[PDB]
């Protein structure tokens, strides 16, 4: 049994996409299917069902008037049409059997899903800022120090310190996404504290998509 | 109708593990068929378990006997158990319910199969810097690296009252020693950061909080 | 204009500055009000695309004539109808069972062809919407002079300073109405909505019109030819609408599908509707966010005084959908043009006003004699009354609102 | 119309009580008043 979806990607608020899922290894028109979603981090949640014949439809009250679920049993193929996409309708999209017998359900089988993405910005370059100490714990003169790089649109961002002269401690962050739509990333190394007069600190950002390189004075 | 589920747990292999779903007072869990659904990283759900009762019940395709569940219904909770539990069997697990046309799934548990000592998380806060001030705004940083199972709690602090705007958290990830990294992210304003004395990131791991203040002193 | 409408949205305009931000929606108004400006009505009538090229055209109904089959025995080769290559005839070829019984020398595997020519009956056209080439109208009306007899007229709004109409376009965001002695009201809207025009083609069934997504349309297993006619188009996939059955070793079987206006009616469920008339009329779809300065917008008629006569209901004030009032009111007197004397209060002494005005400066434009002018206000939550008038001959009416 | 719940009292002091009547409104149109002057309570009521 294999449940293979498409036609997602990068949409933006409003607009419409339609996602189809192609369905082998079974007899499609013997059973009901649903959509569930999941969103970057969070849990499952359940968008629509639709019966074996497609008599009965049913909706989340989160997407009912906006979406639409249909089935081409003869071609195998389920279909979930989505309008007015808001920024809630970003996460992943998985295609499962949602199976009924004499008393007994569930989600038997899952496909690897889709990726529905609605974001409202164009693309955008960061600006770097420094994070001094300023406080010194003297634990073995382990004085922490860094850059944070803050809103920037693509997510390839590659930063490195003292151009390839620091590697020795040094911690690149998972970044965030922000209502704003816009992606923000740390980066911190440790040093000894009898380096801070004589040591430059330097951090090396550079961001591909929208040709920035700055370095900063950390 | 609200399905409860804990964010994260831990347990060792050989162990008897209890995954808890709690069903809101809308069902009762005596009535109701249970399914579990299990996600590893990278991975799609797949069905886990399905129960009703003792005398009602089936396993997912290629899950293990060891796999089992149950329900109790003074706390109208469902239980997912794990005998002999091995680091394969680390995952999240997902319950869910039917009820009248809606597909209801828990919060999600994400079990930890024990292969470190917990670890000690180690925190440190960075104030806003001045170059950013000068641009009229102040955001601190919140960085947690080094910990055991990838799951923390992050609350904000400012003068006492607990903050609850503009706060983004990144969610856990593996790095290169297996451990856990994170990083919570509050944005303010020049005039909102001087407004307050105090602000500090209070960090809370495996029920111990670890809390770290800074001044724009 | 505005009044009866359901989705109503009575938004306010920040009073003393002139930055308004408004949603437009396709099947809702919008009224407007800021301070010491005239209140305006605000509706997107038609969302238009205009430039309609025709990208594909699918059969949904077709017919069958001229059925022949041509037959062989195994060892003589391939069976051949001169028709086998015709584009306007569908075929099949397969191996029959073929022996004595068949009138063949040997038992073995014959080769058999039949043909039948393929007739479209009733075709659908997906054509390309070309992006960056929308068009929507909106309609702005004022109050204050106008009475409700107004709320549906679309006629000699250019004489009438009250309605104008405007066009907002890709490429050309900006836009100024023309409101006269009211000034005039500019606005910018065009959002580039990321309703991704360019990757949506416009689907005409039978009268009936759909907007439809790109990767679906050509994907559509049914019988299609790329452009428009000229003579003859010739179909491809005809295999979509006609199947052959059941070959018995002379002869084989064909028949059509029949209609498939259910299947693609059920398959466009849920998408964006629209219609077409006029040669360009198009969708129902809203959406527009605008952002409107009202600094060139003046009022008409602070330089009148007050009305003096008497005036008389002519219909009682009702209550709308959102708790506004609507009332209309005739003036029995030359006085006009005049200022209307409209107010409410809970005081009736002496003389606080409590509430709002919608129809902010109301005036009568007709001077002799009985002239109608309809006005609507926005009392408060409780008890109120409603004054029209001054001294002598006023007009008053109790309210209870909620 | 008429009042089912004659003589509607509350009996608790100080200060967010709670209490239940009962109306029979007249056939047509109509709104459920109860308190009197400024902050009263109205509900319009249309019975079959």
């Amino acid at each position: 049994v294999q449940l293979v979806e498409s036609g997602g990607g990068l949409v933006q608020p409003g607009g419409s996409l339609r996602l189809s899922c192609a369905a082998s290894g079974f007899t499609f028109s013997s059973d009901g299917m649903s959509w569930v979603r999941q969103a970057p981090g969070k849990g499952l949640e359940w968008v629509s069902y639709i019966s074996s014949g497609g008599a009965t439809t049913y909706y989340a009250d989160s997407v009912k008037g906006r979406f639409t679920i249909s089935r081409d049993n003869s071609k195998n193929t389920l279909s979930l049409q989505m309008n007015s996409l808001r920024g809630e309708d970003t996460a992943v999209y998985y295609c499962a059997k949602d199976i009924t017998a004499p008393g007994r359900n569930g989600l038997d089988s899952w496909g690897q899903g889709v990726v529905v993405t609605v974001s409202s910005a164009s693309t955008k370059g960061p600006s770097v800022f420094p994070l001094a100490p300023s406080s010194r714990s003297t634990s073995e003169s382990t004085a922490a120090l860094g850059c944070l790089v803050k809103d920037y649109f693509p997510e390839p961002v590659t930063v490195s310190w003292n151009s390839g002269s620091l590697t020795s401690g040094v911690h690149t962050f998972p970044a965030v996404l922000q209502s704003s739509g816009l992606y923000s990333l740390s980066s911190v190394v440790t040093v000894p504290s009898s380096s801070l007069g004589t040591q430059t600190y330097v951090c090396n950002v550079n961001h591909k998509p929208s040709n920035t390189k700055v370095d900063k004075r950390v | 109708s609200v399905l409860t589920q804990p964010p994260s747990l831990s347990a060792s292999p050989g162990a008897s593990a209890r995954l808890p779903c709690t069903l809101s007072s809308d069902l009762n869990v005596g009535t109701k068929n249970m399914y579990w659904y299990q996600q590893k990283p990278g991975s799609a759900p797949r069905l886990f378990l399905y129960y009703y009762s003792d005398s009602d019940k089936q396993l997912g395709p290629g899950v293990p006997n060891r796999v089992s569940g149950s329900k109790e219904t003074s706390s109208n909770t469902a239980f997912l158990l794990i005998s002999g539990l091995q680091p394969e069997d680390e995952a999240d697990y997902y319950c869910q319910v039917y009820d009248n046309s809606a597909r209801v799934f828990g919060g999600g548990t994400r079990l930890t199969v024990l292969g470190q000592p917990k670890a000690a998380p180690s925190v440190t806060l960075f104030p806003p810097s001045s170059e950013e001030l000068q641009a009229n705004k102040a955001t601190l940083v919140c960085l947690i690296s080094d910990f055991y199972p990838g799951a923390v709690e992050v609350a904000w602090k400012a003068d006492g009252s607990a903050v609850n705007a503009g706060v983004e958290t990144t969610k856990p990830s593996k790095q290169s020693n297996n451990k856990y990294a994170a990083s919570s992210y509050l944005s303010l304003t020049s005039d909102q950061w001087k407004s307050h004395k105090s602000y500090s990131c209070q960090v809370t791991h495996e029920g111990s909080t670890v809390e770290k203040t800074v001044a724009p002193a | 204009r505005c009044i009866g409408v359901s989705n109503r949205d009575f938004v306010e305009g920040m009073s003393g500055g002139t930055w308004v931000d408004v949603v437009l929606e396709h099947g809702g108004c919008v009224t407007v009000m800021a301070q010491d400006k005239p209140t305006v009505d605000i509706e997107l009538v038609t969302t238009t695309v205009s430039n309609m090229a025709e990208v594909r055209s699918y059969c949904y109904e077709a017919s069958i004539s001229d059925m022949a089959s041509d037959s062989r025995c195994p060892t003589q080769g391939e069976a051949y109808l001169d028709k086998q290559s015709d584009t306007q005839y569908v075929c099949k070829r397969t191996l029959v069972d073929r022996g004595w019984g068949n009138g063949c020398g040997l038992f073995g595997k014959g080769s058999l062809v039949t043909c039948a020519k393929f007739a479209c009956s009733k075709k659908m056209t997906g054509k390309s919407i070309q992006p960056e080439n929308l068009e929507y109208r909106i309609m702005l009306s004022v109050h204050g002079s106008q009475h409700s007899g107004m709320i549906v007229n679309d006629t000699g709004h250019e004489t009438d300073e009250n309605r104008a109409k405007v066009e907002i376009t890709p490429n050309s965001p900006r836009a100024e109405a023309t409101l006269g002695g009211f000034g005039s009201l500019g606005l910018d809207c065009e959002p580039r909505t990321g309703l991704d025009f360019s990757d949506l083609y416009y689907l005409t069934m039978n009268n009936k019109h759909w907007l439809v997504h790109k990767e679906w349309f050509h994907d559509i297993p049914l019988p299609w030819h790329a452009g428009a006619d000229t003579g003859t188009p010739h179909w491809n996939n005809k295999e979509a609408l006609v199947e052959f059955k059941d070959a018995h070793a002379k002869r084989q079987t064909v028949v059509v599908l029949g209609s498939q206006e259910g299947a693609v009616h059920t398959a466009l469920a849920g998408a964006l509707e629209a219609e077409m008339d006029g040669a360009k009329g198009r969708l129902s779809s809203g959406h527009l966010k605008c952002r409107l300065k009202m600094d060139k917008l003046r009022l008409k008629g602070v330089s009148y005084s007050l009305c003096t006569a008497a005036f008389t209901f002519t219909k009682i004030p009702a209550e709308t959908l959102h708790g506004t009032v609507t009332v209309e009111v005739q003036y029995a007197g030359t006085d006009g043009p005049c200022k209307v004397p409209a107010q409410m209060a809970v005081d009736m002494q002496t003389l606080t006003p409590v509430g709002r005005l919608i129809t902010a400066n109301p005036v009568i434009t007709e001077s002799t004699e009985n002239s109608k002018m309809m006005l609507e206000l926005d009392p408060p939550f409780g008890d109120s009354y409603i004054v029209i008038g001054v001294g002598e001959k006023k007009i008053t009416h109790h309210w209870h609102r909620s």
